[PDB]
């Protein structure tokens, strides 16, 4: 005979995740680039006015 | 006379003594990055660990190879002890804060950081094993040659700046910061900070599996705690550099509009409070920034040594010079020109 | 006039392993390597000569201690196949499932400690974690952790729990999460990417006379393995996929690795939906012990379980040569029976032998560093070499 | 009097007592506790500190240069962008040469199977 | 593995009585050149001369074997233990072991008459 | 149910191709036997290396792939040792065994000149047993004490060995 | 000098000289308790449950175990697996350059009077017969619950070292 | 988890003399219900709280300092 | 070399197994006149070269049979 | 059909020769896209990402001292000899446990004692020795030596390590409790 063992329900499982989940998260990488060229040109409009500022500065000391 | 021997006292208990729960710190961090607990056994909530580390360090012995020079061995420990620690003086914490201000001040700055190297070529000499010799020879060839892009950034930081003082830099950074317009000089400001560093996505010098068991010498002792406090001092003393010429120094935002609503004149509550919040923003890039170290060690693997000389000279480097032709020609396109 | 050669590892160079490992480097390049191995050797062979084949079982997750139970079963299936007898189907499957969690185990372990080896010091916890969650699922099933005494020569030890099946699908379900999530840096990882994309090169034909077997062989290109070559214990009733790599590099040899965890989980879940009921041991008492509840009753349980527990089991006079597939490679072992109760001689084939026998022809010229990529995907553990 | 002077002064004496801290803490000091012939070498180990000198040398050749870059309007530029000129090609000599290549000799035995 | 080991040969059988003894001729020339490498390599406490010595008895001890193929695996495996003392391959605990009597004089009693074997009933 | 008989058809089957081996080498197969499709050849000791070309060399018969061999005494008998090979048939997933024999005096031949893994194979039954393989660079001890003597999977061998260690 | 005097393992701070003895006796002990490194030997079965401790289930590094792989920076040594006849020279020699402050712990059962290959040819009969040994760790799976309980062990004998205590000679 | 929230509330219900003494003898805040006690006097407990990772439900704490 | 063979009956007297140190002649036979076995040949002659320092070929270390020819091999150097 | 000789069905499988590796133009993304993952390292940050994922989530390890691992019954340590109840020793001289311990550590020598029914004199496992087969457990009919899932039990000696008859009657004394509650969850699947 056989009782009182362990056995699979009888409705069996769900199906496991075996892939690779793997999403390609992120933008486009030109967004990436754009997104740079943006941050730094926004950076040199605050840095070298910021400059010419510091010149007329020297020049009022 | 008085009120600088305490001066130096107050800066060595805010250094010294904040290195060594850095040392913890990286323990606790590497815990949760590898989903773990950190040191819990030893102080309250596991603090103080690295005072039980030092003192039975310097309760273990100094037994010497027979073929190492003694005094080498004590010369190489002390120096680039003291190396890691006299880089200490033109931090600045808060306005014109050094320990001396002088007008000079990356010069300092980047020639005790080019000291760096010195001791750590002169360590492996002693014990004069052929793979003990060879494994100086390469720690040293990566550690001046990216010694070389983190000098050579120093110099396009300050075609900004036209200024040797490390303080004025700051104070030109009030209107914007240098890593915002000056991103990728941030990526490669990084991994060349972690090279400087013996740091292992780049310290494959470190290699127990190829050496007839050595790390450096294993030369262990109260020689152990002197290269090992020059390691995590050089660690968040190029997070110091890092901190002021490539981020914000000890800025964080205007704060006069909030100080006109707190206070009604200068007292030394004011001065008190004001070099709080820039020693705290100061603190927190710097907190930050040691952090990231870590973060970076744990993600990845070591590297091969042709890789590594492959990733100074080929990859990274070019592109340097390519900085020098593009930001000296950006300074020449409008005016912009920076003066002292 | 020689090069200044070196040892490599008296004690830590490779994690589990005694590496004394002679190296001659002219270039920091390697023209000739020599690995002496004998560090582990305690002789077993020669003791397992001397003890019963009841007896003479836990020598064999001794050996591999990496992967216990690959051991066992191999040498279970030479003694089913010497003594002429059949496990019954429960016992195929369960000992099937549980060959396969140790090869979850063994390449969990292993690209671990590779990775470590290397530098990525991630992967050393987050993998030996999963391990832990693994011992537990030795322990419930046989002894302690790590040593199970456990595949009998007559098949199985012992039943499960009563909710081990069960359970093991809650584990099931976040191991693809738990490894995906280390497959995420180490995969594209320029920095590993760069260190193995060409080291080693195995080609095909000399990777067959040099008698290298398992992920090794699948990575150069030739598709064989023992699960779907020469089936056995209903890797037939199991589908089944297998990886097989392109080049000869080590790239392949982990990638195949990688892939060997997506393949040994689609195991467990065709397993834990279809295990049968019936018959965990053998069906006659006359090469295993009888049940506990019976033979306090029975007269005739008791000689049964006396004799197998003074002499043991008596063994037909042959020799066979069983071969599997473990998770480093090709397994064999070669038991030749006196007819008597003790083996009169039983060699292994340890995988790891000729794969630290094939080292110099593939370690010739290149780096140091990149003498210890090549080490860890070998899989040395040095407990199998040496014996 | 200074700080800046006692600060440089004062560490060695600190490295002292730490260094000396050991001899008095310590105990049983020294106990009883093949190099024949060969080194090995590539010319990418002994070229990289050689090489390394001019363009460790250029940083503080290009140094004076930066402090003074105001007084250089659009001249020193153009003086300063022809030394820089001459020696990006000075480095991409080295690259087209390939002088850290250190290339194994391991190769796969190119020439195939000509038989009879 | 294509390619040997230092001092490694292929091994090869002297079809003759001759051939076989001038390999042993050879042989024992290649360990008494080699001598005073072993003093330095293995950091023996003694002197040169009792190592060559002990290499000169051991041959004595295998002068007088009449079979060619036996002093064939004879050769053989005094061609491996050189092979072992020319590098690092023995250790020099290991090494020591071919000279148990000369570093300790044995110790008081030395059993040699019927009655030294019979009163500690032959040791 | 027996489990023998699903081997049968194919065993039946492999008595013909091993028939055939001997019908293709005469000279050199003392016989063949099978059992429980394991097939095994019997060949004398100075026999060894023209087999094994033929069975790697042959499209029908290319086995191309050492696995393991190995000794295992029988000192009832004269010739003392024999000398056991194991191959795989990675083409047509195929195993076959060869056996000679040798006296601890007299040699086998190396198969190193072709299969080149063997050498380490060879190096290992070696020591433990004191069975040669001629024409072989890299003969020397592994896998036990370099300065040992004797064989450990020697019958007359003991099983403590003569010498235990101590640190004086 | 007194005819009867207190056991060391019976005696009791009485002096003020004492106390403070006794409490730079607990710091010394107590610096020596936490950090706390030994080096990596485990070479066998019995060096995979030495990584079980470093994982992430029985950590090692909340006790301040770290693995310096290093002999000279070790404090102890954890003799792990089988020890052979062909490795017992190297064990000697690691032995050998530790500092002075030292144990080593016998991790396994084959580590202790020879366990499993008692009978073999070629085979230390336990790390006895090489290093001198303080606390044994059972079990042929020694396992992390004991290989830990071990060290806790030698733990309680680190604090019962009294480095201090003994210049007064007690 | 290992919150702070958590450590905090747990604290706060456990009472802070308890939790002095607990700080140091483990490193954590613990709050269970005392399932019983031992022969050689040990209390023990166990946590209902649902923010816990897999075998950190039960524990014990000792009576000796020299604990094992 | 003048006194060469002076040298190398300093080297020669100096081991056992020789019933005459005044037997060497230049025209000593190692075999015969000085009573010497096969091993004695080799051990001489690595006596010889160690004197000297300079280092062999088998072949004519091998031929050696008396120290006339050990005189004659003697100025190779 | 039939087949040619050295040549069986294993053929080479459908498609199995490879394709012909692309290009640097037979590519589908332009070269600023792909040198844009090339400079700003986007597998680089990704496994970064990873690990501040990992930062901020929950640890597994335990306080050893007060928290303690998993322990299924049929898990084995150091050894007990059981008792009936009414207490008698319940050990008879089988010498089971002696003929199947694979390292011999049992050594048993055993009398006829006063009342005329067989006890063991002595019992003796060699502690250094006992491999944890847990063979020792399964060869008793009488169930007499268990395996006590106790593994704290580390000594400083090897004398202490040899475990006479007292120290495992000691044991069994001690661990009573739970080698009743083992068994009440084995003696089934035993
Ligand atoms: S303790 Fe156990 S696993 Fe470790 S060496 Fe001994 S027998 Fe092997
Ligand atoms: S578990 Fe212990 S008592 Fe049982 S056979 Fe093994 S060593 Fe002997
Ligand atoms: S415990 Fe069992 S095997 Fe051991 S002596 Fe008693 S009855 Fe026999």
């Amino acid at each position: 005979p056989s009782v009182g063992q362990d056995l699979p329900p009888v409705g069996g499982y769900e199906p496991v995740q075996w892939r690779r989940n793997l999403p390609a998260r992120g933008f486009r990488p030109l967004v990436y680039l754009a997104a740079l060229c943006g941050i730094c040109g926004y950076g040199f409009y605050r840095a070298l006015g910021g400059i010419q500022e510091r010149r007329e500065l020297k020049r009022e000391k | 006379m008085i009120i600088n021997i305490v001066e130096i006292l107050i800066f060595l208990v805010c250094v010294l003594f904040s290195v060594a729960y850095l040392t913890v710190a990286e323990r606790k961090t590497l815990a949760y990055m590898q989903r773990r607990l950190g040191p819990n056994f030893v102080g309250y909530y596991g603090l103080l660990q690295a005072f039980a580390d030092a003192v039975k360090l310097l309760l273990k012995e100094i037994v010497l190879p027979k073929e190492s020079n003694y005094i080498i061995l004590v010369i190489s420990p002390l120096i680039t002890l003291i190396t890691a620690l006299i880089g200490w003086v033109v931090i600045p914490l808060g306005p014109g804060i050094t320990l001396g201000e002088l007008n000079l001040g990356i010069l300092f700055s980047l020639a005790i950081g080019s000291l760096g190297v010195f001791g750590s070529l002169l360590s492996g000499w002693s014990s004069n094993s052929k793979y003990s010799l060879l494994g100086s020879i390469r720690s040293t060839a990566q550690l001046i040659s990216y010694e070389l892009i983190l000098t050579s950034i120093f110099i396009i930081i300050i075609m900004f700046v036209s200024s040797l003082n490390i303080t004025t830099i700051i104070e030109t950074q009030r209107v914007v910061w240098y890593c915002i317009p000056l991103l990728p000089l941030l990526l490669i400001f990084f991994i060349a900070s972690v090279a400087e560093t013996a740091r292992p996505p780049f310290d494959l010098t470190e290699s127990e599996s190829e050496l007839v068991a050595g790390y450096f010498t294993e030369y262990s002792g109260s020689p152990f705690v002197f290269f090992f406090l020059a390691e995590y001092s050089n660690i968040i003393l190029i997070s110091a550099f890092n901190g002021y010429l490539l981020l914000g120094g000890y800025l964080s935002f205007n704060y006069s509009y909030l100080f006109n609503i707190l206070f009604n004149d200068y007292s030394y509550v004011s001065f008190l409070f004001e070099g709080l919040i820039n020693s705290s923003a100061y603190a927190i890039k710097l907190v930050f920034l040691m952090f990231s170290f870590i973060w970076v060690r744990a993600a990845f693997p070591r590297f091969t040594y042709d890789n590594l000389i492959n990733f100074c000279w080929i990859i990274l480097l070019p592109l340097l010079f390519g900085i020098f032709l593009i930001i000296p020609s950006t300074l020449y396109i409008f005016d912009s020109f920076p003066t002292l | 006039i020689r090069a200044f050669t070196i040892n490599f590892g008296p004690q830590h160079p490779a994690a589990h392993g005694v590496l004394r490992l002679i190296l001659e480097l002219s270039g920091e390049e390697i023209i000739r390597s020599d690995p002496h191995v004998g560090l582990l050797h305690r002789g077993t062979e020669k003791l397992i000569e001397y003890k019963t084949y009841m007896q003479a079982l836990p020598y064999f997750d001794r050996l591999d201690y990496v992967s216990m139970m690959t051991n066992e079963q191999v040498f279970s299936l030479a003694v089913e196949k010497l003594l002429n007898v059949e496990v019954p189907l429960r016992g195929k499957y369960i000992r099937t499932m549980f060959g396969e969690i140790t090869r979850v185990l063994n390449h969990l372990m292993s690209v671990c400690s590779h990775a470590m080896d290397v530098g990525a010091l991630t992967p050393f916890l987050w993998g030996f974690e999963e391990r832990e969650k693994l011992m537990e699922f030795y322990e419930r099933v046989s002894g302690a952790r790590l040593h199970a005494a456990y595949v009998r020569p007559g098949g199985v030890s012992q039943d499960l729990p009563a909710g081990l099946l069960d359970d093991i699908y809650m584990w099931a379900t976040q191991f693809g999460d738990r490894l995906d999530e280390i497959e995420e840096l180490l995969t594209d990882n320029r920095i590993w990417k760069l260190r193995t994309v060409n080291i080693g090169t195995v080609t095909a034909q000399d990777a067959l006379n040099l008698g290298l077997s398992g992920p090794m062989l699948r990575g150069s290109g030739i598709p064989f393995d023992i699960r779907k070559n020469a089936p056995y214990d209903a890797y037939d009733k199991v589908d089944f996929d297998v990886p097989v790599g392109m080049n000869g590099d080590c790239y392949d040899r982990y990638l195949i690795r990688m892939a060997e965890f997506r393949q040994s989980l689609r195991i467990i879940e065709q397993c834990c939906n279809d295990m049968p009921a019936g018959a965990v041991k053998v069906e006659d008492f006359k090469i295993n012990s009888p049940p506990r509840n019976l033979m306090k009753e029975d007269m005739e349980a008791l000689i049964h379980h006396f004799l197998l527990y003074t002499k043991g089991y008596s063994v037909p006079p042959g020799e066979t040569y069983t071969a599997i597939e473990a998770p480093k490679g090709e397994m064999g072992v070669y038991v030749v029976s006196d007819g008597s109760e003790r083996p009169y001689k039983c060699k292994i084939r340890a995988p790891g032998f000729a794969h630290l026998g094939a080292f110099d022809h593939i370690a010739r010229g290149h780096f140091l560093p990149d003498a210890v990529a090549i080490i860890g995907t070998m899989d040395l553990v040095f407990g199998e070499v040496d014996r | 009097m200074n700080t800046f002077i006692i600060f440089i002064i004062l560490i060695p004496i600190v490295g002292f007592a730490l260094l000396a801290v050991n001899i008095l803490l310590a105990v049983y000091k020294p106990y009883n506790e093949f190099n024949q012939t060969r080194l090995a070498f590539n010319a990418a180990f002994i070229l990289v500190a050689i090489l390394f000198l001019p363009f460790d040398l250029e940083i503080s050749t290009l140094l004076p240069y930066v402090m003074s870059i105001y007084l250089v309007s659009n001249y020193g530029f153009t003086i300063v962008l022809l030394f820089l000129l001459i020696l990006i090609i000075g480095f991409v000599y080295e690259i087209n040469t390939n002088a850290l290549k250190i290339n194994k000799h391991n190769k796969p035995n190119t020439d195939s199977l000509i038989y009879k | 593995a294509i390619i040997a080991t230092a001092f490694a040969e292929t091994v090869k059988f002297s079809g003759s009585k001759q051939e076989l003894q001038k390999r042993t001729l050879a042989l024992y020339r290649q360990f008494l050149r080699g001598a005073p490498t072993f003093a330095d390599l293995y950091e023996v406490q003694f002197s040169i001369p009792t190592i060559r010595t002990k290499i000169r008895q051991e041959f004595e001890r295998h002068r007088f074997v009449d079979d060619l193929s036996i002093q064939n695996v004879l050769y053989a495996k005094g061609h491996m233990e050189y092979q072992e003392c020319i590098n690092f391959w023995k250790q020099q605990a290991q090494f020591l072991k071919y000279f148990p009597e000369e570093d300790d004089i044995q110790g008081r009693h030395q059993p040699s008459n019927f009655v030294d074997k019979f009163l500690k009933n032959r040791a | 149910v027996n489990p023998a008989d699903r081997y049968l058809q194919h065993v039946s089957d492999l008595h013909q191709y091993a028939k055939y081996i001997m019908a293709a080498l005469p000279k050199y197969i003392q016989g063949f036997s099978v059992w429980k499709d394991e097939l095994t050849l019997h060949v004398a000791p100075s026999a060894v290396i023209p087999v094994t070309t033929f069975l790697r060399d042959n499209t029908s018969t290319q086995y191309k792939s050492i696995i393991d061999i190995t000794a295992v005494d029988y000192p009832s008998r004269e010739n003392r040792f024999e000398v056991v090979y194991n191959f795989l048939s990675v083409r047509h997933n195929s195993r076959i065994r060869l056996k000679t024999y040798a006296t601890e005096v007299t040699p086998v031949p190396s198969i190193t000149c072709l299969y080149e893994g063997a050498n380490w194979f060879e190096r290992e039954a070696y020591d433990m047993y004191g069975v040669f393989f001629e024409g072989h660079p890299d003969l020397r001890r592994i896998m036990t004490d370099y300065g040992f003597e004797g064989h450990p999977l020697r019958k007359d061998f003991p099983l403590t060995g003569y010498t235990e260690v101590r640190w004086d | 000098m007194p005819t009867d005097f207190p056991l060391p393992s019976q005696q009791k701070p009485n002096s003020a000289v004492d106390y403070t003895l006794t409490t730079l006796d607990a710091v010394a002990n107590w610096a020596r308790q936490g950090s706390f490194w030994p080096v990596t030997f485990g070479l066998a079965c019995c060096a995979v449950e030495m990584m079980h401790v470093s994982a992430p289930r029985y950590d090692q590094d909340r006790l301040g175990i770290i693995f310096r792989a290093s002999p000279r920076q070790s404090d102890i040594m954890i003799v792990a697996g089988t020890l052979t006849n062909k490795m017992a020279p190297v064990l000697r020699q690691v032995y050998d350059q530790m500092p002075e402050p030292r144990w080593v712990i016998s991790m396994g059962s084959c580590a202790n009077g020879g366990g499993y290959y008692h009978f073999s040819y070629s085979v230390v009969r336990g790390c006895d017969r090489i290093v001198p040994v303080d606390v044994y760790v059972p079990g042929c799976p020694p396992t992390s619950e004991a290989l830990m309980y071990g060290v806790f062990q030698l733990q309680r004998k680190m604090r019962n070292t009294k480095i201090t205590r003994m210049w007064y000679r007690k | 988890s290992s919150s702070l929230y958590r450590v905090l509330r747990n604290a706060w219900e456990v009472g802070p003399r308890s939790y002095w003494k607990q700080l140091n003898s483990i490193g954590d805040t613990k709050s269970g219900r005392l399932v019983g006690t031992d022969i050689y006097g040990n209390k023990f407990y166990e946590t209902d709280h649902q923010d816990e990772i897999h075998l950190r439900t039960r524990y014990v704490e000792y009576k000796e300092k020299d604990y094992d | 070399r003048p006194d060469a063979e002076k040298r190398i009956a300093a080297v020669l007297e100096s081991f056992d197994k020789i019933s005459n140190p005044a037997a060497i002649t230049p025209t000593a036979s190692f075999a015969k006149d000085l009573n010497l076995d096969s091993l004695d040949t080799v051990e001489v002659v690595v006596a010889i070269e160690e004197e000297f320092g300079i280092e062999i070929p088998d072949k004519e270390a091998d031929e050696i049979k008396s120290v006339n020819q050990a005189v004659e091999y003697i100025l190779a150097q | 059909n039939i087949y040619a000789g050295g040549s069986a069905a294993a053929a080479p499988p459908a498609g199995f020769r490879i394709h012909r590796p692309a290009t640097w133009e037979e590519s589908e993304e332009g070269a600023l896209s792909k040198a844009t993952k090339y400079f700003l390292l986007a597998e680089m940050f990704r496994g970064l990402y990873v690990v501040l994922e990992q930062f901020f989530r929950a640890p597994y390890t335990i306080y050893y001292p007060f928290e303690k691992g998993p322990v299924s019954p049929r898990f084995r340590g150091e050894h007990a000899l059981r008792r009936y109840p009414s207490g008698e020793e319940r050990c008879i001289a089988c010498k089971l446990c002696e003929a199947i311990c694979p390292a011999l550590a049992i050594t048993i020598d055993a009398e006829e004692r006063i009342d005329g029914s067989r006890r063991t004199t002595k019992y003796d496992i060699d502690m250094t020795k006992c491999i944890y087969c847990g063979y020792c457990q399964e060869s008793c009919p009488v169930d007499a030596i268990v395996e006590t899932p106790n593994v704290e039990y580390a000594t400083e000696t090897r004398e202490e390590l040899l475990y006479n008859k007292e120290k495992l009657l000691a044991n069994g004394d001690k661990w009573e409790l739970e080698l009743q509650y083992a068994l009440d969850a084995d003696a089934p699947y035993r």
